[PDB]
């Protein structure tokens, strides 16, 4: 029944959110870890001009 | 350098003061022949310190306007209406070549567009009519078509005949003995041997014809027309 699932999912979510382990596991290179953006790969396309500020 | 330009300006000042004194003296006598609209053109116009150098054996048409640092080689012809201008850099014209009617050579006046490239013309280069070489180097023994639009940075090497109405893009060399034409310059075929001989043949005939003109175009002024113009 569709009437006996919404209450169940609400109860499950409420019970699950009650304990969270405030320090969950995140992989260090994962988005939130201890070495996220440690030494990221340089951007794909960028160039550096040399002779700028010259005259004539 | 800078000091020379100061003396040049002082020369203008003193020359104009003397010219004004001359005009006052002439006008005080009751003569106003200084008010004529005579064409103040020089076929060898210069700037402060360029003074175009031309070889004595070369021929330059009266309608030609050689301006700047233009150097002219031995036996080359400078025909009517050409606007060879060489102010910024040298414009070397080879020995035995020819610059036909209503042509010109730039030096790419404005220095904004990168560096200005001097124009170099090789020997026996049969530059065509209405050539608009925009400051490009051209090697010896080659032909340039009528209505060509060579731009700066182009290296037309030896025997690189260029078809009429060409618009060869800047910094695009023409291979030796290969013709480039159309809009833009695209490969058409390879240069043939009879045309290879014909290029030098045409150069020699044009040089001889220029010698004939220079023999006949240096005739005295024929004061009959001078009297005709005044008497009206
Ligand atoms: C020593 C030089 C004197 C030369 C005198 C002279 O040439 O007068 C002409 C000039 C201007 O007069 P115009 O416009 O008719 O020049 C007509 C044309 N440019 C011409 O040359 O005729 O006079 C002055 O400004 C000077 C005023 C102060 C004068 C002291």
């Amino acid at each position: 029944d569709v009437d006996r699932i919404d209450k169940l999912i609400a109860h499950g979510e409420a019970e699950y959110n009650k304990w969270r382990h405030p320090d969950p596991y995140i992989v260090p290179w994962a988005p939130g870890g201890s070495k996220f953006c440690r030494n990221p790969t340089p951007p794909a396309g960028i160039e550096i001009v040399y002779n700028y500020g010259l005259e004539d | 350098g800078t000091l020379g330009r100061a003396f040049y300006s002082v020369g203008f000042w003193i020359r104009e003061t003397g010219q004004a004194l001359d005009r006052l003296g002439c006008r005080l006598q009751g003569k106003n022949y200084f008010r004529e609209q005579l064409s103040r053109h020089r076929t060898l116009m210069n700037v402060f310190d360029k003074a175009p150098i031309v070889d004595k054996e070369a021929f330059v048409a009266p309608s030609a306007s050689v301006i700047g640092d233009v150097h002219i080689g031995r036996g080359s012809s400078i025909w009517y209406g050409c606007v060879l201008r060489g102010d910024v850099n040298t414009v070397s014209v080879g020995s035995g070549t020819n610059i036909q009617d209503n042509s010109l050579v730039h030096v790419a006046k404005s220095n904004l567009s990168g560096k200005v490239h001097p124009t170099i013309i090789g020997d026996n280069v049969t530059i065509g009519h209405s050539a608009v070489l925009h400051g490009c180097t051209v090697e010896d023994e080659t032909f340039i078509g009528m209505g060509a639009t060579l731009l700066d940075g182009v290296v037309v090497e030896k025997h690189g005949m260029v078809a009429a109405g060409a618009l060869v893009r800047q910094n695009t060399r023409i291979p030796s003995g290969e013709v480039w034409g159309g809009n833009p310059a695209r490969f058409l075929r390879k240069l043939t041997d009879e045309e290879i001989a014909f290029i030098s043949q045409s150069a020699t005939n044009y040089s001889n014809l220029a010698q004939a003109h220079a023999a006949e175009n240096a005739k005295p002024l024929n004061v009959i027309e001078f009297e005709k113009v005044l008497r009206k």
